[PDB]
């Protein structure tokens, strides 16, 4: 009983791991988004033609 | 011409994004007759949305 | 003036979306600042937010 408990925990433990890197994945695009926003091109030099 | 290559540009560099052929078609309308029928920013709401 | 009526009666005519006093100070700095310093972008960019 105590060993099944043991791979539980440890197969549980590697899912919430998974878990938590795509988290962080899904955080990291989030900032790449934000990041892009500023990143666009803009009609400065059209404008004062 | 230098604007909508850049914009262009700008929207592949990102392909994460993803611009239907309608929509980049409506893009282009946007950008081809700035001034005469539509502001600049009528783009930036495109590619904002 | 007016503007910033309307957008402020759109807003309460939703109560499902819930706009804290501190978003509410940014979009009122932001409409009050059309065309001297921030185009229309930054407003509705926040009610879109």
């Amino acid at each position: 009983k105590i060993k099944e408990c043991q791979e539980t925990i440890e197969q549980l433990q590697l899912e919430l791991e998974e878990l938590k890197v795509q988290l962080s994945q899904y955080e990291e695009n989030l900032l790449q988004a934000a990041q892009w926003k500023q990143t666009m091109p803009t009609d400065q030099e059209l404008n004062d033609l | 011409q230098r604007l909508e290559h850049q914009v262009f540009t700008w929207i592949e560099q990102h392909p994460k994004l993803i611009f239907s052929n309608e929509r980049r078609q409506e893009i282009a309308r946007s950008i081809e007759g700035l001034y005469e029928e539509n502001r600049y920013e009528q783009v930036r709401e495109k590619l904002l949305a």
